[PDB]
């Protein structure tokens, strides 16, 4: 899943 | 860097980052413009301005170091870029922790259409 905060 | 964010938040909320806060409200995951829904919202909302303060660096990919000191979060010296990252990131973790009593479900996934205007940092 590699980005979203 | 993201992933690390990601850590951090898991750590300090018991909440994965994906999908609890990726995409809450109007700036949490791809922020942007319109009223913070809620004081969860208003943390990605600073969040994103503190990650702004900071134009000639990399968040998503630059990984800081840091410690945790019995539950403290103290960001370790890194390059400039690092410190100050870390910082924010270790803001909006203690932000989402703070208000973990008022986060809703509700804003997860929130489209959008709803989230109109330019609020300044």
């Amino acid at each position: 899943f590699l980005a979203y905060k | 860097s993201l992933l690390e964010f990601g850590k951090m938040i898991l750590e300090e909320t018991g909440k994965l980052a994906i999908p609890s806060y990726s995409s809450y409200g109007c700036y949490c995951g791809w922020g942007g413009k319109g009223t913070p829904k809620d004081a969860t919202d208003r943390c990605c909302f600073v969040h994103d301005c503190c990650y702004g303060n900071l134009p000639d660096c990399n968040p998503k990919s630059d990984r800081y170091k840091y410690k945790r000191v019995n539950g403290a979060i103290v960001c370790e010296k890194g390059t400039s870029c690092e410190n100050r990252i870390c910082e924010c990131d270790k803001a909006a973790a203690i932000c989402f922790r703070q208000n973990l009593n008022t986060y809703s479900k509700k804003y997860m996934l929130y489209p959008d259409f709803l989230c109109k205007g330019e609020l300044k940092c």
